[PDB]
């Protein structure tokens, strides 16, 4: 997630992993989703949890 | 509920004193009395209005005090022809105008007009249909009131309309609901009234008037104690037909 | 001014264009209406709000307005097309501007009454009164179009339907005075001062709207005419 | 205060719907235009796109 002028850039990518423990060795990119049309000064995010 | 009744009965006083008539109320109103005087005959005339301000055309001789549950009038000035009943009305509860057995005073012992039309015998054939008409002020801004008066009873209310501006609903009285419909006609500025299901006490002599103006917004600069108030915002009594029952 | 060709031509059972194109100010944020008059009669409207016409005219006649242009279609033209056609538009300047006039040449109640001519007088002054009755004269507006003998149509006044605002041409400004009567229905035009230039017949329009073009720019519309007095105005 | 709109009553005193629209040039980026037009896709040929 940026904070650019105009646009959010929300990135994502959904990769396989088997070794469990922690951020895996490999080289993956983030393929843009949705850029967000919205102009906001954010300064601060929160994750939600169920 | 507010009864007002008056103190004096006959004041038979000579010319060239002072007079006094005092009225009370059981609760406790505000500065909402209002003086008439009625010839006999004639039609009555508001003498002073809010107990604060007089009118305009009447002389100066009618100088009045009082506030809260006591009220009373200080003529200190000579009768010249003020052979007249002087009534009183509270202006407080606008959909309860009501009036008191005002006291008969003896000596010893204008483009605004309104007319009526509708009267005669009422046994044969219980449904009347009177008038209105108005050719002074412009008809549709103001509410029309009506006001009978039983044979040496005095002053009863009967019921207005409202104007067309604060909704057109109505409101009569507790001996009238349900057998007196008013309706108005502003498209021809005649007011009417339906008599259905009358009955021998219904004899009275009925008078329509104005009401309160629905645009304020001239009421605002000018103040309430000059003849413009009293021209353009307040009631106009006129003429009074007759009803006639047998057996 | 509203550009306008002075003479066309078209054969029985084929389809004509009428353009009538103008500025930005008063055919582009307004809407134009069409007219035709019959040699020696009085005009009738026939295109409305562009898109729109009246019970009186048939389907046959196509209009519409593409930016600032309007064109006027006759889609099968007969022989009784043979008349002068107006455009009408109303320029935020508070004028109201006409057109040039077609000469479509072929190659095969409501009651508007006006009086007052004779002796004009031109210096002195004189009365020109229009009735009117039968259409609801408090609502429906009026106006003033003259038409000199060989020449267009000229638009003199116009008086909205309450009696309020009214506005003046650029070369009458100043010297007519247009009032109306509510109780007596008639239509009163105060003419002072009339030039050797105002040899027309004075036609009494009537307006399908109620207040002036100003504010209803999409509305406003002369359908029923009337036989204006020819005036004699000479040396 | 109330109108009190009737049929019986002549033009000027009848309800007039006005839909009055406005536009503003804020901060943040225009998300209303205008229709795009478009054009017929050509094939190989030295034209402007």
């Amino acid at each position: 997630f940026k904070n650019i002028d105009g646009y959010f850039k929300i990135y994502s990518k959904h990769t396989p992993i088997n070794l469990e423990r922690d951020l895996p060795q490999g080289f993956s990119a983030l393929e843009p989703l949705v850029d967000l049309p919205i102009g906001i000064n954010i300064t601060r995010f929160q994750t939600l949890l169920a | 509920e507010i009864v007002l009744t008056q103190s004096p009965a006959t004041l038979s006083l000579s010319p060239g004193e002072r007079a006094t008539l005092s009225c009370r109320a059981s609760q406790s109103v505000s500065s909402y009395l209002a003086w008439y005087q009625q010839k006999p005959g004639q039609a009555p005339r508001l003498l002073i209005y809010d107990a604060s301000n007089r009118a305009t055309g009447i002389p100066a001789r009618f100088s009045g005090s009082g506030s809260g549950t006591d009220f009373t009038l200080t003529i200190s000035s000579l009768e010249p022809e003020d052979f007249a009943v002087y009534y009183c009305q509270q202006r407080s509860n606008w959909p309860q105008y009501t009036f008191g057995q005002g006291t008969k005073l003896e000596i010893k012992g204008s483009e605004v007009q309104l007319v009526e039309s509708g009267g005669g015998l009422v046994k044969p054939g219980r449904s009347l249909r009177l008038s209105c008409t108005a050719s002074g002020f412009t008809f549709g801004d103001y509410a029309m009131s009506w006001f009978r008066q039983a044979p040496g009873k005095g002053l009863e209310w009967v019921g207005f309309i409202r104007s067309k501006a604060y909704g057109g609903t109505t409101e009569y009285a507790a001996s009238v609901k349900g057998r007196f419909t008013i309706s108005r006609d502003d498209s021809k500025s005649i007011a009417y009234l339906q008599m259905n299901s009358l009955k021998t006490e219904d004899t009275a002599v009925y008078y329509c008037t104005r009401d309160r103006y629905a645009r304020y917004d001239i009421l605002t600069g000018l103040s309430p104690a000059g003849a413009d108030y009293f021209y353009y915002a307040m009631d106009v009594w006129g003429q009074g037909t007759t009803v006639t029952v047998s057996s | 001014v509203l550009t306008q060709p002075p003479s066309a031509s078209g054969t029985p059972g084929q389809r004509v264009t009428i353009s009538c194109s103008g500025s930005s100010s008063n055919i582009g944020s307004n809407t134009v209406n069409w007219y035709q008059q019959l040699p020696g009669t009085a005009p009738k409207l026939l295109i409305y709000s562009n898109n729109q016409r009246p019970s009186g005219v048939p389907d046959r006649f196509s209009g519409s307005k593409s930016g600032t242009s309007a064109s006027l279609a006759i889609s099968g033209l007969q022989s009784e097309d043979e008349a002068d056609y107006y455009c009408a538009a109303w320029d935020d300047s508070l004028n109201w501007v006409f057109g040039g006039g077609t000469k479509l040449t072929v190659l095969g109640e409501v009651q508007l009454v006006e009086s007052g001519g004779g002796v004009v007088q031109p210096g002195g002054s004189l009365r020109l009164s229009c009735a009117a009755s039968g259409f609801r004269f408090d609502d429906h507006a009026m106006h003033w179009v003259r038409q000199a003998p060989g020449k267009g149509l000229e638009w003199v006044s116009v008086i909205s339907g309450d009696g309020g605002s009214t506005y003046y041409a650029d070369s009458v400004k100043g010297r007519f005075s247009i009032s109306r009567d509510d109780s007596k229905n008639s239509l009163y035009l105060q003419m002072n001062s009339l030039r050797t230039e105002d040899t027309a017949l004075y036609y009494c329009a009537k307006d399908r709207s109620y207040g002036p073009p100003d504010v209803f720019n999409y509305e406003y519309g002369m359908d029923v005419w009337g036989q204006g007095t020819t005036v004699t105005v000479s040396s | 205060q109330s109108y009190g709109f009737r049929p019986t009553y002549g033009v000027g005193h009848q309800p007039y719907r006005v839909v009055v629209l406005s536009f503003e040039l804020l901060h943040a980026p225009a998300t209303v235009c205008g229709p795009k037009k478009s054009t017929n896709l050509v094939k190989n040929k030295c034209v402007n796109f």
